[PDB]
């Protein structure tokens, strides 16, 4: 239960730059799709 | 990618083509299959050259052609058909009526369509910025080599 409970506390995330730097030049892009247009798909956050 | 390149009726078309290369219906072109077609157009090679229109294509390098590969090439050709004639576009974007010039009330249905909004005398701003020869609309020349209205 503990060993379990440790586990899970070091897999936590925090902030992390590098990934906050990515997704800033990501939204900057402006993707679309191929069916239609997506309207800056608003994906999965990678920062926490 | 061929979404992007190529529609659902395209992708039918090419199809069609294909199956009319492939009359075994194997689901592969050979260079008898690709002479066949040829002679029935006129064109009367010889195996040294069909082999390299195949190799030019074939990615496996199976010395066949399949539909994927068929469709690659294809992609390609509505592709690199357009190169950077993209300002073209654009400029009929900003001129509506038709003809080689841009005009202000012109600009203004364009910006009107678009999210910022003018106050009817900013529009006069960047349009005599573009406009070189001060006629007051912006022509094609005007328009590709500098950007502004
Ligand atoms: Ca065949
Ligand atoms: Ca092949
Ligand atoms: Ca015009
Ligand atoms: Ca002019």
């Amino acid at each position: 239960f503990f060993q379990s409970i440790q586990a899970l506390m070091q897999t936590c995330s925090v902030l992390d730059l590098n990934a906050f730097e990515r997704q800033n030049k990501a939204e900057g892009l402006g993707m679309v799709n191929e069916d239609g247009t997506v309207i800056n798909r608003q994906n999965g956050e990678k920062v926490m | 990618h061929m979404a992007d390149q190529l529609t659902e009726e395209q992708i039918a078309e090419f199809k069609e083509a294909f199956s009319l290369f492939d009359k075994d219906g194997d689901g592969t072109i050979t260079t008898k299959e690709l002479g066949t077609v040829m002679r029935s157009l006129g064109q009367n090679p010889t195996e040294a050259e069909l082999q390299d229109m195949i190799n030019e294509v074939d990615a496996d390098g199976n010395g066949t052609i399949d539909f994927p590969e068929f469709l690659t090439m294809m992609a390609r050709k509505m592709k690199d058909t357009d190169s950077e004639e993209e300002i073209r576009e654009a400029f009929r974007v900003f001129d509506k009526d038709g003809n080689g010039y841009i005009s202000a009330a012109e600009l203004r249905h364009v910006m009107t369509n678009l999210g910022e909004k003018l106050t009817d005398e900013e529009v006069d701003e960047m349009i005599r910025e573009a406009d070189i020869d001060g006629d007051g609309q912006v022509n094609y020349e005007e328009f590709v080599q500098m950007m502004t209205a």
